[PDB]
């Protein structure tokens, strides 16, 4: 049993491989100067977002620059674009999970309708220091004092997921533990409105035991990490609840901000 | 919701 559950996690590493092409090893290595590739563009100001904005992955009918007279509306654009496509890499991800899809595919919804946001952000810390954020898969670097200066509520936005990144990466999780760790997330048998609750609690429990034998191998010496892991699992909910109000600020008062139809998808009717 | 109200969700999930 405890090799068949260090064969889980390695199944689960490797989906996690084929599914996001920026892990925390390759973001580390670009957050601390260790590759060969030059630096990411940074983004710091009005004017080097200017200068920088051709980096920003962004495809439409006009580019980035000409979507709106303010800096801030672009960012928003920006951002969008870029969750989008991380919502399609965490269900490539989510797939691979073992019983995952032999669940009632009602379920399977449910599950990753209220588990992606989570996962966004528990991914989002790799990308971050205390200082800014990687863009466009590290090819540009967006900085905190920038993102806190876009006028109100945008401003908004960034600053607690930087707060939540700096506590969460101070445990050092490394890829192959936050394989296993975003699996449970998505498991989570207290989802509203979940049909058959037991074969999900069941396949979590086990990725639980999977996760905690993964950080005592890799982490002894890190005394109860696994409990100051699952502590952070809760944090991730009240980020989903602020960033939810906000998204509801936009809504309400800028002019035509309609969200893309799979995050409209995502959180209409999410609690 | 459900799977009737999540097309997009579903089309990802599918194989
Ligand atoms: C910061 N960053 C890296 C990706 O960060 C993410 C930060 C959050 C998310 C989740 C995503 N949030 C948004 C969705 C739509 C529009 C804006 C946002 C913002 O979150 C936002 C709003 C105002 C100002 C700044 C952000 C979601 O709700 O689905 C997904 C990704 C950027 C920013 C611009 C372009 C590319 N990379």
């Amino acid at each position: 049993e405890s090799a068949d559950l260090r064969a889980l996690a390695k199944h689960l590493y490797d989906s996690y491989i084929k599914s996001f092409p920026l892990t925390k090893a390759k973001a580390r290595a670009i957050l601390t100067g260790k590759t060969t590739d030059k630096s990411p563009f940074v983004i710091y100001d009005m004017n080097s977002l200017m200068m920088g904005e051709d980096k920003i992955k962004f495809k439409h009918i006009t580019p980035l620059q000409e979507q709106s007279k303010e800096v801030a509306i672009r960012i928003f654009q920006g951002c969008q674009f870029r969750s989008v496509e991380a919502v399609q890499e965490i269900t490539e991800y989510a797939k691979s999970i073992p019983g995952f899809v032999n669940l009632d595919l009602n379920d399977q919804v449910t599950l990753l309708k209220y588990g992606v946001h989570e996962i966004i952000y528990t991914m989002l810390a790799s990308l971050m220091n205390k200082d800014g954020v990687l863009i466009s898969e590290g090819q540009g670097f967006m900085t905190r004092e920038f993102l806190k200066s876009l006028r109100k509520p945008f401003g908004d936005f960034m600053e607690p997921k930087f707060e939540f990144a700096v506590k969460f990466n101070a445990l050092e999780l490394d890829d192959s533990d936050l394989a296993i760790f975003i699996a449970v997330i998505i498991l989570s048998g207290d989802r509203p409105g979940l049909l058959n609750v037991k074969p999900i609690e069941d396949i979590q429990d086990n990725l639980l035991q999977a996760l905690e034998l993964q950080l005592k191998l890799n982490h002894p010496e890190s005394s109860q990490l696994f409990a100051k892991l699952l502590q952070k699992m809760t944090d991730l909910r009240q980020i989903v609840t602020e960033h939810v109000q906000l998204l509801q600020v936009i809504k309400k008062t800028e002019t035509d901000m309609s969200l893309h139809p799979l995050l409209q998808e995502i959180y209409k009717d999410l609690y | 919701g459900n799977t009737k109200n999540h097309p997009m969700l579903m089309n990802l999930l599918k194989d």
